[PDB]
């Protein structure tokens, strides 16, 4: 009952990353209640994503998910400086309970 | 508009009990829900949620069933939380999640969004 | 037991051979004549029943197959 | 060109309308397409595969009984109670064993007595389902002007690798040479998913119906259950031995493996390792071929010399296969190919590789065409250097016509009303014919399925036997549609 | 062949998905979206109906 997204990846400025995340079939495998967040280290985790391609106000348009089965794959299209932050993401169990990630460590130089 | 603060603590003891609190402004609160979320020094980000509503009818923990309760009252605008028995490992960040209950009263599914405003932390410690 | 529900008349069927074809196709015949030499009597017994109900000569041979046929 | 060798050929031609024609092709057929201009091409469905599924039901196979415990009491005092009869791991059941003063109880009656046993499986069967989304056919498109060794084979990289998704478009194929075709299929209507459930035993795997599948009798299992110890109907996997009036015990039932294999005898079989890719069903395809070229003109006419190097070679009803190798002009060149009678007057006889050409002088280039019934002369290339080449096609007749008549009627026995494709806009004919298929093809399913082999035959012998001594000519209706159809319907299924 | 629901939908602050609903006919039919490149054309089958 817990979330295996990766320690820490990193790529250069411009390019594309990719942050998958996977879980059990009783709370990505099923449901689309995904979520990601923006844990930078002074502040709070802020919202990123909503459903599993959906996206809050405020947030740019550089930032992409998608699902295909068991993993959530979140995507960073031309990363800048501003992205130096963790990542950790979010599923609602069938259960009735929510579980997060472990966190990647992204950096760009 | 909507921000949320919250009410920090020092230093703790192991064998006492923890009281964190966290006003909400900018928003009723009869039609909203009220998560905690835990974050240690590098580590996961743990769940104590408590799915709070206008009623009070509300969810415990799974890994902390049978070891923390929680209040909470309308005119403060204030859920609270009660952590007892605490050990050396319950030093963390303790954060306020911001939930939006169904139109119907009850609190059955979670919305789409489920944290679109957070609390700034209380970093409790114990010794 | 799941020896029987065969899966034989779900639709289903395209042009690819299924599973076991030129098996399963014949060995109901092959079972229900087996029986039938190694119990005849119910044969002669449903051949009087069946001809004594039955009055046109068409239903003799349909209660008889139909008696023969559902005693395995 | 991957479709000569292939027992079930399916030629259509006519283009008319706009400038498309409706296919439909299975993993087992490859179908080639003719037209007046527009080159043959060959189509052949290679994969089915559904990507993502989601298990339903764990059926269980084989299991095993331990902590076999009892419990008994005294008559007319009620029944027992045990402590793990509690939990659903153990199979539990209460029966009468008569007791006395020799059992140490008294009152000389029929007491009742429980066992209790945990169930733990060993042998998990799971039917995994899949949504008529997410699942990717794959079609291989290649042209003829057969180049050397490129005939029959799978193998090697000669056609187009185009793939079709629901979530997918016009799909555009771009073959080189030629000219870019493009294809609206439609993947939803194909195999009619949602009844679809994929179960994989061991190693092997088939596609069953779903209404069958879940009232399988087995000890089953939700399809999200995580610590699969809360197993449902456990009672269909274990018995309890009250031989006498004594104590009771329980044994496990055994391996359903094999019973499981005899109740597969209907299925198709899948591959269900490393991917789920299915070989079985079929779709059907809307041709578009408004951007097609020949490749052949603006090049010159060849000027002769040509050589056969494999022989005249008939393959699977008179489409006859030669190789041809060239010596000698500027390279790139067409073919002089043509069929003639005798004396060289009537070019009877179609030509199907259609504009054949010779490109890259040293290699050759394999040509195929339709004889006429009888004796017909191949002639390739100009007057010093012919190749008259005599091919009697063996000598058939109006029956060519009864056998299409029989791959019409087989055609419309595996597929029920796709089959009323292969046309091209009928309109006052196809369209009336498919409509009336539906609606008998409607109420001929699910009121005469579930029956077998036999049963068919049984009931066609009845209703032709009804109808055929009936009055008021109702004879015809009960024998023209539903008498011998389900006859011939009788010895086609089982395929 | 098929009514749509909600009339007039609108793209605003473009980089923000729409969510369109229609009423397809009783059998087969195909959902157009684009013009003249990228011409969104989806198929969906409806059963009975
Ligand atoms: C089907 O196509 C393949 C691919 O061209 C053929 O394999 C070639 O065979 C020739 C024979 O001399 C070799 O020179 C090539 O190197 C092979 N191509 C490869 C390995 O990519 C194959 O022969 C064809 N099938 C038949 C039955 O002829
Ligand atoms: C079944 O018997 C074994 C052997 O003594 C024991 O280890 C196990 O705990 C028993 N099962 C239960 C449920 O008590």
């Amino acid at each position: 009952s817990a979330l295996t997204q990766p320690a820490s990846v990193s790529g250069s400025p411009g390019q594309s990353i990719t942050i998958s995340c996977t879980g059990t079939s009783s709370d990505v495998g099923g449901f689309n209640y995904v979520s990601w967040f923006q844990q930078h280290p002074g502040k709070a985790p802020k919202l990123m994503l909503y459903d599993v391609t959906s996206r809050p106000s405020g947030v740019s348009s550089r930032f992409s998910g998608s699902k295909s089965g068991n993993t959530a794959s979140l995507t960073i299209s031309g990363l800048q400086a501003e992205d130096e932050a963790d990542y950790y993401c979010s599923s609602h169990t069938s259960r009735g309970t929510w579980v997060f990630g472990g966190g990647t460590k992204l950096t760009v130089l | 508009e909507v921000q949320l603060v919250e009410s920090g603590a020092e230093v703790k003891k192991p064998g006492a009990s923890v009281k964190v609190s966290c006003k909400a402004s900018g928003y009723t609160f009869t039609s909203y829900a009220m998560h905690w979320v835990r974050q240690a020094p590098g580590q996961r980000l743990e769940w104590m949620g408590w799915i709070n509503a206008g009623n009070g009818n509300t969810k415990y923990s799974q890994k902390f069933q049978d070891r923390v309760t929680i209040t909470r009252d309308t005119s403060a605008s204030t859920a609270y939380m009660e952590l007892s028995s605490l050990r050396s490992e319950d030093t963390a960040i303790y954060y306020c999640a911001r939930d939006k209950v169904d139109d119907y009263g009850d609190y059955w599914f979670p919305t789409l969004w489920y944290f679109d405003y957070w609390g700034q932390g209380t970093l409790v410690t114990v010794s | 037991s799941v020896a029987l529900v065969p899966h034989v008349g779900m639709g289903l069927e395209t042009r690819t051979e299924t599973w076991m074809s030129s098996e399963g196709a014949w060995k109901h015949a092959q079972r229900i004549e087996t029986w039938i030499l190694r119990h005849p009597g119910f044969t002669i017994m449903a051949a009087i029943l069946a001809y004594t109900i039955g009055t046109t000569h068409f239903q003799r041979a349909l209660i008889f197959i139909l008696l023969t046929a559902v005693a395995p | 060109m991957r479709c000569i060798g292939i027992s079930n050929r399916d030629f259509v031609e006519g283009v008319s309308g706009g400038s498309w024609v409706d296919i439909v092709l299975e993993h087992g057929s490859c179908v080639t397409t003719m037209a007046k201009n527009k080159p043959t091409l060959d189509f052949e469905l290679i994969e089915t595969e559904a990507k993502q599924p989601a298990t339903l039901r764990k059926y269980c196979i084989e299991a095993k009984l331990t902590n076999t415990t009892t419990d008994s009491r005294c008559p007319t005092q009620g029944e027992p109670s045990l402590n793990e009869e509690q939990d659903k791991r153990f199979v539990c059941k209460h029966s009468m064993v008569d007791r006395g003063w020799g059992n140490g109880c008294g009152l000389f009656g029929k007491g009742g007595i429980v066992t209790c046993a945990m169930f733990t499986c060993k042998k998990n069967m799971k039917g995994k389902v899949v949504q008529p989304e997410n699942l990717e056919y794959t079609i291989v498109i290649t042209p003829h002007s057969g180049e050397e060794h490129a005939v029959g084979n799978d193998t090697g990289k000669h056609g187009k690798e185009i793939k079709i998704t629901p979530q997918s478009s016009i799909t555009e194929a771009e073959l080189t040479g030629y000219g870019t075709v493009t294809m609206e299929c439609s993947p939803r209507t194909g195999l009619d998913f949602n009844e679809m459930v994929l179960l994989q035993m061991e190693n092997k795997a088939w596609l069953v119906h779903r209404q069958w599948f879940l009232d399988l009798p087995l000890p089953w299992l939700p399809g999200a259950d995580t610590q699969g110890s809360n197993w449902i109907q456990k009672e269909t996997l274990v018995t309890f031995k009250n031989p006498h009036a004594k104590k009771q015990d329980v044994v496990v039932l055994g391996s359903q493996e094999g019973a499981m294999h005899t109740a597969l005898t209907g299925a198709t079989e899948i591959q269900m390792s490393s991917g789920n890719l299915l070989f079985t069903g079929h779709l059907k395809c809307r041709l578009r071929m408004d951007k097609l070229q020949l490749k052949g003109m603006s090049y010159s006419m060849c000027t002769g010399k040509f050589k056969v190097v494999k022989e005249i070679a008939e393959t699977q009803h008179g489409t006859i296969v030669i190789r041809v190798q060239y010596e000698g002009d500027g390279s790139p060149c067409k073919i002089p190919f043509e069929i003639m009678d005798l004396e060289k007057r009537h070019v009877l006889g179609r030509l199907i590789t259609v504009n054949p050409i010779v490109t890259e002088k040293d290699s050759p280039v394999n040509i195929e065409a339709e004889p006429p019934f009888g004796d017909s002369y191949i002639i390739i290339g100009v007057e010093p250097g012919q190749l008259k080449l005599n091919w009697f096609k063996k000598g058939s007749s109006i029956g060519q016509m009864i056998e299409t008549t029989m791959r019409g009627a087989k055609r419309m026995a595996i597929l029920g009303d796709t089959a009323w494709d292969f046309g091209s806009l009928g309109g006052v004919f196809t369209s009336i014919g498919k409509a009336l298929h539906q609606v008998f093809g409607a109420i001929y399913g699910a009121a005469f399925s579930g029956v077998s082999w036999i049963m068919k035959i049984l009931i066609g012998v009845i209703i032709t036997w009804i109808g055929m001594n009936s009055r008021s000519t109702s004879l015809s209706v009960s024998l023209v549609l539903v008498g011998v159809v389900t006859l011939y319907l009788g010895v086609m299924v089982q395929a």
